[PDB]
């Protein structure tokens, strides 16, 4: 159900943890395309939402 | 130059900081994440210079 | 080697009239090349421009130059015709070789 | 890893409820639902049951809406169907699985199937 | 809801051999809306494809996945002899509707 471009869904994060393994040695499809982030400190630092 | 100068390079992905005064010359493909290169400068694999 | 190329065949123009220069090369000249003289009638040569646009004997007013890669030109605002040196340009990249001139007259 | 495990076979009559128990381990219990199917002889299955874990959020069928109540448990990771409207002959296993088509948060349609089974009960 | 029309009725054919289970939709379901299951006698139904031909639980060489569009189908070669699974499928885009079921012998 991804929405189209003209009106998308926003996904708020609340209280959990950020692994993102799964993203990068899981099934890496195309390139990262990290804005600024570490690739490999990704989940050493962390936000707010 | 008009067409940009190529002869100049820098080199961006090291494994540790460099001590002071000497040179980290090499010629290598950096080796980002788990997949170990053996020259194919693919996905996860970038030209430090 | 590489031999400068110059079509400025005369500058037949009166003192006050603005004068244009170039010193377009054969195929590549970098910008970290360049040289003007000004080479008076029975005189030696001295260095005007070394550069883009800069000053080597006084140059209060009159020489100026610009240009990037390809192109470069020399520009004269208000001449006093005193001089009616010949304009030769220089380059430095590629070995070495003398432009091949534009005579200054009078058209009195 | 995983380890899904559940009571034992019991009988009830008819018009009572029916309390159905299956602990989950072995997997982290935030990010998938809790889903509940039932399996008779000669037949497949049904989309009887599903229940989050952030939430509480109700997604149960249009055939049994209403019918089907049932409670997941953090301090355990156990889900518990206190089953009613029983029949005399709804004798059919009940199978807790773990949900990876419906979101576990928001409800996305989760492309994939239930990947685990439980070890069953028997009502 | 919509209903998936079935009609391997049963699959008596000898192990090792090509084995075509059809899944066709009732009007129209979308490319990603697939999932193949396998049941034993005496055990409990496992995944078998989660997509349209990803492996999910194993499948060494034997559970592949045709089609395109709206109709698809699975594939068996190099049946082994043992198992003879009674296989499901469901779809995505209308709530969850599972296979009537295949039946296989053990065609001796
Ligand atoms: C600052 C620096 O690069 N020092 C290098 C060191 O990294 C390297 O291990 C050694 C030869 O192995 O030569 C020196
Ligand atoms: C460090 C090094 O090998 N430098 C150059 C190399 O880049 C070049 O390819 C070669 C011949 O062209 O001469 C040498
Ligand atoms: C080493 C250095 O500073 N060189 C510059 C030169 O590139 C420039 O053309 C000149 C201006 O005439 O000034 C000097």
């Amino acid at each position: 159900r991804f929405a189209s471009v003209y009106a998308w869904n926003r996904k708020r994060i609340s209280n959990c943890v950020a692994d993102y393994s799964v993203l990068y040695n899981f099934a890496p499809f195309f390139a990262f395309k990290c804005y600024g982030v570490s690739p490999t400190k990704l989940n050493d630092l962390c936000f707010t939402n | 130059k008009v067409s940009g100068n190529y002869n100049y390079l820098y080199r961006l992905f090291r494994k540790s900081k460099l001590k002071p005064f000497e040179r980290d010359i090499s010629t290598e493909i950096y080796q980002a994440g788990n997949k170990p290169c053996n020259g194919v400068a693919g996905f996860n694999c970038y030209f430090p210079l | 080697e590489i031999v400068l190329t110059q079509s400025p065949g005369t500058l037949s123009l009166s003192p006050g009239e603005r004068a244009t220069l170039s010193c377009r090369a054969s195929q590549t000249v970098s910008s970290t090349s360049l040289a003007w003289y000004q080479q008076k009638p029975g005189q030696a040569p001295r260095l005007l421009i070394y550069g883009a646009s800069s000053r080597a004997t006084g140059i209060p007013d009159r020489f100026s130059g610009s240009g990037s890669g390809t192109d470069f030109t020399l520009t004269i605002s208000r001449l006093e015709p005193e001089d009616f040196a010949v304009y030769y340009c220089q380059q430095h990249d590629t070995s070495l070789t003398f432009g091949g001139g534009t005579k200054v007259e009078i058209k009195r | 890893q995983v380890q899904l495990v559940q009571s034992g076979a019991e009988v009830k009559k008819p018009g009572a409820s029916v309390k159905v128990s299956c602990k989950a381990s072995g997997y982290p219990f935030t990010s998938y639902g809790i889903s509940w199917v039932r399996q008779a002889p000669g037949q497949g299955l049904e989309w009887m049951g599903w229940i989050s874990t952030y939430n509480g959020n109700t997604n149960y069928a249009q055939k049994f809406q209403g019918r089907v109540t049932m409670t997941t448990d953090t301090s355990t990771t156990t889900g518990y169907m206190e089953l009613r409207r029983l029949r005399s002959d709804d004798t059919a296993v009940y199978y807790c699985a773990r949900d990876y088509t419906r979101g576990a948060w928001f409800g996305e349609s989760l492309i994939g199937g239930f990947d685990n089974w439980g070890q069953g009960t028997l009502v």
